[PDB]
Parts: C-alpha cells; structure tokens; sequence
C-alpha cells in the first residue's frame, strides 16, 4: 500500500516476498535464501498473464 | 579460487584439482609381398646385359 518511492525499493531490496528454489523436482520456498537471484514482478503488481 | 561472501553459507575452502590424462596407443601396420624370383637374383651379382 506504500508510495512509489517505497514500492520499487521494497521490490529491489532482495525481498523475495514469494520466492522459489531454482533446481528441485518439486517447487519449494527458499528459507535462508541469499544465494538465489530472483524477483517477482507478478508478486510486485499482483497480476497474472 | 573462489569468491568470499558477505552473507551466510558454508563456504568452500581452497579447492585444488589434480587431473591426469593417460596416453593412447595405436598400432598401424600393413603387408607387402615380394617374389622370391625378385629376391634371389637381387642377392646375386650378374655379368650379362
């Protein structure tokens, strides 16, 4: 809900608000995840194609 | 060599690979024939044109 200066900082600040583990047979969520490089613009702007 | 990190992981120490490559061998050969009528008179000395 925050403003536009806050929105893309919180999207760029290595948030991983809804991440996934890169190489596994079934998709999980990362815990203690800093080695994996991932951002979610769908989770940024709440929309699916 | 490796990269140091700021964040948490169990980091690899100084790695060092020793890899060896063995030689091959190739044994190429063929066969020629020579007639004994061209070997006896080769091993003689003629005096006739």
């Amino acid at each position: 809900n925050r403003g536009l200066y806050n929105m893309v900082n919180e999207y760029s600040q290595r948030l991983g608000g809804h991440p996934a583990t890169s190489n596994t047979e079934v998709q999980f969520v990362v815990i203690a995840g800093t080695d994996v490089f991932l951002e979610q613009p769908c989770s940024f702007l709440q929309e699916a194609f | 060599p490796t990269i140091a990190h700021g964040d948490g992981r169990r980091p690899s120490k100084q790695r060092t690979f020793i890899v060896v490559k063995n030689c091959h061998k190739h044994h190429i050969s063929t066969e020629m024939e020579l007639s004994m009528l061209d070997l006896e008179i080769l091993h003689s000395i003629p005096e006739t044109p």
